[PDB]
């Protein structure tokens, strides 16, 4: 019997797989200019 | 195509459906307790809105500002409930401006500041995030109505819009 | 190497509570768990030596026959226990320092049964005097009676 | 060949065990967003959990017949749900270690036996009570 | 009165269960304690008699 796995979505490309890649870098620049504006407040300390 | 390109097609699609799948328990599951919670707000909210219902409460005339309360959420795949009150709110905001009246809208769903940002930037006057990841409470709803009052824009008519 | 008598580690081992003790009890269990998992590792004396065996498959000259002779002679010594004595004697005061304040508590339980039973024998007619009621339910000085 | 090739005790723990267990896998898609969810739901992934975490075993370190039905015991009879799911393992080997070194005799008993009787079963019933107030 | 008669009783009983326990307490687990002490000592001659034949076998 044919059976899938985890992590699949990425796997076969698809249109899935760009728009799950987009949004954690979308999401993750967010994160980073927020860690950066926090650690160069700190810094200023 | 291939047999590769075939066999991870289907993985991701077993793997999305078994995602919506899971999606649809736990929306189904939310759906339950806000059914239950809905019954006290009910009673609750028709009661507020007695006092109204049983006196003839209505604008006189054209007033020069008018504030437009579009209630949604920050989640997705909702279907087309945000898009029905985006649809609802533009209409609504073009016909109050087309008496010259200002207009400015509050959005407590981050997806209602997405859809009417395009165009409606301006008129925004406090928009509001994290509402439907937990449990609406009278408590948000006080610190809106606060913020709202502390806006500064004393709206001499008023109206919300809500599924 | 006969394996020493010991009581088993019931709930008593824990109603030591000591003071920022706990931590040392669970050190003596794990202490106890594992001399018990080396006692069970390992038979109570090591195997034998077969002499005869490892001449006849020792070629060397003297230098077998000399080294069975040294384990022959080898004593290995056994560790002392005066550290145990030392434990043992503090224990014992310990003992009697509990002994002393079981015998204080026992004094103190039998002037409260006293109490207790003298409290229900003189509770009589409740038609008492206001005064006879201070043994249970006095009053107090002036400027006490707020309310 | 299924349960015939399997002794009394370890039968009566492995039949508990697999049931949850495929209860388990059936609600296994939920685990993401188990917080939102039934408590029947959200206990049987507790269960899961817990159950696998008890199927993790370290490599050549085989176990005795005795000392996995007495673990699979102490998982299926509901002793680990307050338990961390993380510090199953410790608590395992922790437990394995206390019922060698002090409990040998009634291990020794459902070996040669071959089933958990009832007095086996209550003796077993205190020891995992007993081991399971003391971890803290 | 009444209320304060059995209040004074029912004290006075569990004053006494509480010191019952607590005079049982201390010697029971001081002797777990000095059984314990003795638990600690076992090991020691073991290793040292394990370890001689096994170095002298591998010596042969």
């Amino acid at each position: 019997g044919v059976r899938s796995g985890a992590g699949a979505v990425r796997d076969a490309g698809g249109a899935f797989g760009k728009k799950e890649q987009a949004d954690e870098e979308r999401y993750f620049r967010a994160r980073a200019r927020e860690q950066l504006a926090a650690l160069k407040k700190h810094h200023e300390n | 195509a291939t047999l590769k390109d075939i066999t991870r097609r289907l993985k991701s699609i077993k793997n999305i459906q078994k995602i919506t799948k899971s999606m649809k328990m736990v929306a189904a599951a939310k759906y339950a307790r806000a059914e239950r919670d809905l019954k006290p707000a009910r009673v609750y909210g028709i009661g507020s809105l007695a006092l109204y219902e049983k006196a003839d409460i209505k604008v006189p005339e054209d007033k020069k500002k008018h504030l437009i309360i579009g209630v949604s959420s920050d989640r997705g795949l909702c279907g087309a409930i945000h898009s029905s009150v985006a649809k609802q709110i533009k209409s609504e905001v073009a016909n109050l401006t087309a008496a010259g009246k200002e207009v400015k809208i509050v959005g407590v769903g981050d997806k209602i500041r997405g859809i009417l940002h395009r165009t409606h930037s301006d008129q925004f006057l406090v928009t509001f995030k994290e509402v439907g990841r937990k449990p609406p409470t009278f408590g948000d709803a006080s610190v809106i109505a606060l913020e709202l009052l502390n806006s500064g824009y004393e709206f001499d008519e008023g109206s919300i819009i809500f599924n | 190497r006969k394996l020493a008598l010991k009581a088993i580690d019931w709930v008593a081992f824990g109603e030591i509570i000591p003071r920022n003790q706990k931590a040392i009890a669970n050190s003596l269990k794990s202490w106890n768990e594992t001399l018990s998992t080396r006692l069970a590792a390992l038979p109570e004396k090591p195997p034998a030596i077969d002499w005869a065996y490892y001449k006849a498959t020792v070629a060397k000259a003297g230098l077998v026959d000399d080294f069975e002779k040294k384990f022959n002679a080898l004593k290995v010594p056994v560790p002392e226990d005066k550290y145990t004595a030392l434990v043992d004697a503090e224990e014992q005061e310990d003992v009697k320092r509990c002994a002393e304040f079981l015998s204080l508590s026992k004094a103190r339980i039998e002037a409260y049964e006293k109490e207790l039973e003298k409290m229900k024998n003189i509770i009589p007619f409740d038609q008492m005097t206001i005064e006879d009621l201070n043994e249970v339910f006095p009053e107090t000085k002036l400027d006490k009676k707020k309310y | 060949v299924g349960s015939a090739a399997q002794t009394r005790a370890m039968k009566q723990v492995a039949g508990t065990m697999k049931l949850e267990l495929a209860q388990y896998r059936e609600v296994a898609a939920f685990a993401q967003f188990g917080s939102d969810l039934d408590a029947a739901t959200q206990q049987l992934l507790s269960r899961g959990v817990r159950l696998t975490e008890l199927l993790k075993q370290g490599q050549y370190a085989p176990m005795a017949i005795e000392e996995q039905v007495a673990v699979i015991y102490a998982g299926v009879r509901g002793y680990l749900d307050k338990l961390e799911p993380s510090k199953i393992t410790k608590f395992e080997n922790a437990f394995l270690s206390h019922v060698i070194s002090q409990h040998q005799a009634l291990l020794g008993k459902i070996r040669a036996d071959g089933k958990i009787s009832e007095e086996t079963d209550a003796k077993l019933k205190e020891i995992v009570t007993n081991f399971l107030a003391g971890f803290e | 009165v009444k209320q304060a008669s059995i209040k004074q009783i029912q004290d006075a009983i569990d004053l006494e269960k509480s010191q019952q326990a607590l005079v049982q307490k201390r010697h029971y687990l001081f002797d777990v304690q000095r059984n314990n002490i003795a638990m600690a000592l076992e090991v020691t001659y073991r290793e040292r008699l394990h370890r001689v034949y096994k170095e002298i076998k591998n010596r042969l």
